[PDB]
Order: structure tokens, then C-alpha cells, then sequence
């Protein structure tokens, strides 16, 4: 799974 | 069962995966927070954000 955040919802 | 993106989110490599508002997907995963999930629809397999996704019907 990447280590970076997920991005917030739009 | 099967889940339902509530938003757009465009892949950006690590092995993620692009997924359009609407579309219907199965969830394979978590990682160690819950923050990503291992998605399935039918153009393959790969990390999603996991507040983007709903089960499908509320």
C-alpha cells in the first residue's frame, strides 16, 4: 500500500 | 460485497488504481490504518483511498 496519505475527498 | 466510489480518484503509480464516481468495486484489503484499500473492479486491482468508497445501496 503506498506510504503517502490518500488524498481528502474533494 | 460490493462497494461504490463516491468520488473520482486518478491513479499515481505505487500500485494504485483510478476509480470513477459510480462505479461498482469489490474490496480485497486494508492496510495497517485503514487509510488505503485494495480495490478490484473490472479494469484490475489496486490501492484506493478508503473514504472514497461506500457499499453499494447505502
Amino acid at each position: 500500500a503506498p506510504s503517502y496519505s490518500p488524498p481528502p475527498p474533494p | 460485497n460490493l462497494f461504490v466510489a463516491l468520488y473520482d480518484f486518478v491513479a499515481s503509480g505505487d500500485n494504485t488504481l483510478s476509480i470513477t464516481k459510480g462505479e461498482k468495486l469489490r474490496v480485497l484489503g486494508y492496510n495497517h490504518n485503514g487509510e488505503w484499500c485494495e480495490a478490484q473492479t473490472k479494469n484490475g486491482q489496486g490501492w484506493v483511498p478508503s473514504n472514497y468508497i461506500t457499499p453499494v445501496n447505502s
